[PDB]
């Protein structure tokens, strides 16, 4: 539900994995601490890939993805390109794109539904997009960003976003988006909120410095929150 | 459309601050947090003359010694601080010995951290105090006293 | 293993051979050798340029 | 958790013995003289310190 | 005179001497050098080179692939060079008089003889030097068309690039491909020693298979690896 | 606070002046050191891709002016070796500038930032659009 | 007010509900037990003094349902416990003392540091 | 009157004298430690070294950052023809 974790020393995940309903990718050179946050509450429903993309280890900023579909930029290598068809499912496609912006994790924000991309993306891309992810594409920025990778995060049920937001650009989001906003921060106060944490329904993973309230705001508006073992034996 | 109050919560303490561009985290929850000091040494060095018993302003002065009032001022020149953030805002000195070559100064800063965030902490330093000669108080051993 | 095509003329580049160019708004070029790399910042214009491939493709060679 | 029967079997070793004032070296308790050389075997002895 | 060395003789050294004529070097005359051997209990040593006189050793038998090795040679010489290229050591500001290129003082009054420390001009090169820990990749045969060949480039070509090796000519023959650079100019006699000591670490124990070995030509900014393929891209020429 | 990098050309010695890559109001910065520099007699410290260093701006707003402050380097012109093979160098030099701890003050960085200094900053690579 | 939950961090398992903690709240604010004493080998020599900080970093509560193995499975007189499914040092058992860090004393008891514990409200959200 | 600005030494002095060498083929002054357990081989070869050319392998180290990734190294081809023996000689051991 609301678990903490950090891959080596850097409480930022969503640098570092990418989470979906259906799969997780993480990178390859993690502890086994690491490694045992995600498979000991995720289990054996979605398989847990360790990959890397283009030679890197910043796979969660180089990749967008959702249920159906998964795309990889242009650097990637078909050795990195034949194993990611291999241990994920066949429901998945993955299409390889031609981009000037390569990082496809900051400009796409996407879920299952909707998608927000980086306003100077091109029409040959958004036509992709709309195939391989079956996604409506919608080109908006956060209020003074045009980055909305690292500064919106998406889920099915609602959305994370900006701390340094008006109120009115948050209402035409939620208009479009047709999710709940709240604005907040993470990680003891880092105003990234896309690459602070991963989403999906069941899980919702963190920085280990996010403090306590932090965590209430994150588990209260994507609703994951919902006991007979404890008990007083005097 | 829901939820759409939706806050800044400031970090660890739970109260809604404002929105915009301003302070981090409370004004309080930031003031435990943040060290404003950070580049201030906790030791310095102070020469002095054991037959004057005259105090060295290090590029060739010879100001002598009050413990008071003067002898402060030369004091937190050599402080190593920087004018960036101070400013001043009190100084004070510790009592502990006469023979002991060591003086205790604390001092509060009164600096600014964030964009619009003055906020004042203290901390002591203490001057290992270094004796030597003084070179116009030494020539009296030399016969050559009067020029 | 992958043999990348020039960017200036029409030179297959092998592994570990010429060098490579990022402009400032994020296209990458590859040259062969210090020829088309010289080349390439003069401005010339490689369609005129008799000895390239994109040269005897538009002529019919 | 540390069972002290077995903390006066350690303390033997480690806290009772005795230290002395020139050259700092650990002597036995009930030792007059330091055996080492380079402080001349002087008679200079006190209890180490307890905790 | 054999059961002369079996009865005394401690350590039994093998003369042996290379072939010059299987080589496209100029020279015709052999160089002879001793080895010693290493196996067990010398009256079994001699009886070894006793079946051997007259009989050839091949490369494969001595050096297996990925195995840590040294290289012996004499290095490339340069004549009588200077006090700065010969040690390393500071030019002189612009403004001095009789000279830039040297050494200012070379020693103080006293002692009152120039020290043997001091950096001082003379011969540089052709030194002999042991390099170690060099490793071997590749143990090539000569009576094969795919020395150039990989398993995961599968194109039959020798090692010999187009043209030929520069100043050499042509491997064909036993080889040895190690890596990194060994002490010596081309055409020397260079010798290959075993380890000293047995290596552990992680970088002697590690297995390599190749990929691609570059058989482009070394005599200048090449970019066609076979003469095969130089003429599918070009096509039909004038001549 | 810096992880492993392997070694590629030294191309900013000290008084270089780069470019500033983000919108923090900054437009050129002026390298003064090089965190975690070696020492050697009348050899300059000099920065690489992916180096920390303390830089001070010429030119931009007037608050950011007259103090030191630190500094990443994103993009740099001399060539450099990666280990695939290719030889590879940039237009101009850049930098964005951070806290000591490593996270940065800006929203965006324009331009591309190189491969090797996005692995080894976190924060870096979520500012950046474009990865080589 | 509504019931509470005290739920691990990294572990997201309710260690202890309310209808618990035997908060002690005030302090004593005097010179003997408000302040950290530091004694010396002999004749009563203190050779430190420390403030008591502002707030108690401990939880005192009460033996719970699965602290029953841990206590029963070789118990002794102090030690510690974890999480249930990550092993981690969460809080300690002492028959002792150990005050709160601001002090007062207690009871033999089981604190349970705040540190890498946090304390969520089991009722509804907040709905800011 | 002291140094006045510490510097490492320019050279190396445990390879001095820089005097030309007696013959172009050097000599091997140690071979390595006999076993006598092991049957018998040779311990040292002779070669003629013809050049450089370029290779790449897959790298396998664990724990690195280029892990199952091409790289590009430099070899040299050593010619090795097939080394004949023609003669055996045998050393006795003297305090000397």
């Amino acid at each position: 539900m609301a678990t903490r974790t950090q891959f080596e020393n850097s409480n930022e995940i969503g640098v570092f994995s990418k989470l979906t309903n259906t799969y997780c990718l993480v990178a390859v050179g993690g502890s086994e601490n690491f490694y045992s946050a995600f498979e000991a509450e995720l289990g054996d429903a979605i398989p847990i890939v360790h990959t890397t993309i283009a030679g890197t280890r910043i796979i969660g900023r180089m990749t967008a993805g959702n249920r159906r579909g998964l795309l990889v930029p242009t650097q990637t290598t078909d050795q990195e390109l034949q194993h990611l068809r291999n241990s994920l499912p066949d429901s998945v496609k993955i299409q390889r794109v031609e981009e000037r912006l390569s990082a496809l994790g900051n400009v796409i924000c996407c879920n299952d539904y909707v998608a927000l991309v980086h306003p100077d993306i091109d029409r040959e891309t958004e036509e992709l997009i709309s195939d391989v992810l079956g996604v409506e594409v919608f080109r908006q920025t956060i209020s003074g960003n045009i980055l909305v990778g690292s500064y919106c995060s998406l889920s099915n049920q609602g959305g994370l976003v900006h701390p340094q937001t008006s109120v009115q650009d948050q209402e035409e989001l939620s208009s479009l988006l047709q999710v709940p906003l709240v604005a907040g921060t993470v990680n003891r106060g880092s105003s990234v909120v896309g690459a602070g944490m991963v989403v999906n329904d069941y899980l919702a993973v963190t920085g280990l410095d996010t403090t306590a309230p932090e965590l209430s705001v994150i588990e209260s508006i994507f609703r994951l929150q919902d006991e007979s073992i404890s008990g007083n034996l005097r | 459309q829901h939820q759409n109050a939706a806050t800044l919560l400031c970090c660890n303490c739970g109260t809604p601050i404002d929105g915009s561009t301003g302070l981090v985290m409370c004004y309080d929850c930031i003031k435990l947090t943040v060290d404003i000091t950070q580049g201030i040494p906790r030791e310095a060095n102070i020469s002095f003359c054991r037959n004057c018993e005259r105090f060295l302003q290090p590029p060739g002065q010879w100001i002598r010694a009050e413990l008071e009032s003067r002898e402060l001022l030369a004091i937190c020149l050599r402080r190593l601080k920087g004018l960036t953030k101070v400013r001043l805002v009190d100084a004070s000195f510790i009592w502990t010995e006469p023979h002991s070559r060591r003086i205790r100064i604390k001092l509060t800063v009164q600096g600014e951290a964030m964009t619009n965030t003055i906020i004042q902490q203290t901390f002591e330093v203490e001057y290992i105090v270094i004796a030597m000669q003084c070179p116009d108080c030494a020539r009296s051993y030399t016969t050559n006293t009067w020029r | 293993m992958k043999v990348e095509i020039d960017s200036f003329s029409g030179a297959k580049i092998y592994p570990g051979r010429g060098t490579l160019f990022v402009r400032g708004d994020s296209k990458i070029f590859r040259f062969q050798n210090s020829k088309s790399a010289s080349l390439f910042k003069q401005r010339k214009n490689p369609r005129r340029i008799a000895w390239t491939v994109l040269f005897r493709k538009h002529h019919k060679k | 958790i540390i069972e002290p029967s077995l903390k006066a079997l350690a303390s033997k070793y480690n806290c009772d013995k005795s230290v002395c004032r020139k050259c700092y070296a650990r002597l036995p308790p009930r030792a007059t003289n330091c055996r080492k050389r380079k402080c001349g075997h002087t008679n200079q002895l006190r209890p180490k310190k307890k905790l | 005179e054999l059961a002369r060395i079996k009865k005394y003789a401690s350590v039994v050294r093998v003369l042996v001497h290379t072939q010059i004529r299987k080589t496209p070097l100029a020279q015709k005359k052999a160089h002879l050098a001793e080895i010693q051997l290493n196996g067990g209990s010398i009256s079994e040593k001699v009886d070894w080179a006793r079946e051997h006189f007259e009989k050839t050793v091949a490369v494969d038998s001595v050096f297996e692939q990925n195995e840590m090795i040294d290289a012996i040679a004499v290095t490339k010489g340069h004549g009588f060079e200077g006090v700065t290229h010969r040690w390393g050591t500071k030019k002189l500001p612009r403004k001095t008089h009789r000279g830039l290129r040297k050494v200012a003082c070379i020693g103080a009054w006293h002692p009152a003889h120039v020290m043997w420390s001091v950096a001082r001009a003379g011969q540089r090169g052709y030194h002999s030097r042991t390099s170690i820990n060099h490793k071997i990749y590749r143990v090539g045969k000569g009576d094969d068309e795919a020395n150039g060949a990989t398993s995961f480039d599968r194109t039959k070509k020798t090692i010999t690039p187009m043209g030929g090796f520069v100043h050499y000519g042509e491997i064909k023959n036993d080889f040895i491909m190690v890596k990194g650079c060994i002490p010596g100019n081309r055409k020397r006699i260079v010798t290959l020693r075993k380890s000293l000591y047995t290596n552990t670490s992680r970088k002697a124990l590690e297995e390599v298979s190749l990929k691609w070995i570059d058989t482009a030509s070394k005599f200048g900014k090449g970019r066609f690896q076979t003469p095969a393929e130089k003429h599918a891209f070009m096509g039909t020429l004038k001549k | 606070a810096q992880g492993t990098k392997f070694r590629i050309s030294l191309g900013l010695p000290v008084g270089a002046i780069m470019n500033c890559a983000d919108n923090s109001g900054a437009r050129n910065l002026y390298i003064i050191a090089v965190k975690g520099s070696g020492s050697r007699l009348n050899r300059l410290p000099a920065a690489s891709l992916g180096d920390m260093v303390m830089a001070t701006v010429k030119k931009g707003k007037p608050e950011l002016r007259k103090k030191v402050m630190p500094a990443i380097v994103v993009r740099q012109a001399k060539s450099w070796r990666r280990r695939d093979g290719v030889f590879l160098y940039f237009e101009d030099n850049a930098g964005v500038i951070a806290n000591p701890k490593g996270e940065m003050k800006g929203s965006a960085i324009t331009g591309p930032v190189g491969k090797e200094c996005a692995d080894l900053w976190p924060r870096v690579a979520s500012n950046s659009g474009v990865v080589v | 007010s509504k019931v509470t939950a005290v739920r691990c961090k990294k572990c997201r398992t309710k260690l202890a509900l309310s209808t618990s903690f035997i908060a002690h709240d005030p302090p004593s604010k005097e010179s003997s037990e408000g302040h950290f004493i530091k004694r010396a080998a002999n004749s009563h020599r203190i050779i430190d003094i420390q403030e008591s900080q502002a707030n108690c970093s401990h939880f005192f509560i009460e033996p719970l349902k699965w602290m029953q193995p841990e206590l029963q499975g070789k118990q002794e007189l102090e030690g510690k416990f974890s999480c249930p499914g990550c092993s981690s040092k969460v809080g300690g058992y002492n028959w002792k003392g150990s005050r709160c860090s601001c002090g007062k004393w207690v009871i033999p008891a089981i604190h349970l540091q705040t540190s890498k514990v946090d304390q969520f409200p089991l009722q509804s959200t907040a709905l800011p | 009157s002291h140094r006045k600005y510490e510097a490492p030494r320019h050279g190396h002095l445990g390879f001095l004298p820089r005097k030309r060498a007696a013959s172009i083929r050097a000599r091997v002054k140690a071979f390595p430690k006999d076993d006598r357990s092991k049957p018998v081989a040779l311990t040292s070869f002779l070669g003629y070294k013809a050049g450089m050319t370029t290779i790449v392998r897959d790298l396998d180290r664990p724990g690195s950052k280029f892990h199952k990734r091409e790289v590009v190294e430099a070899v040299t081809v050593v010619d090795t023809p097939p080394v004949v023996v023609v003669g055996v000689v045998g050393y006795v051991e003297t305090p000397r």
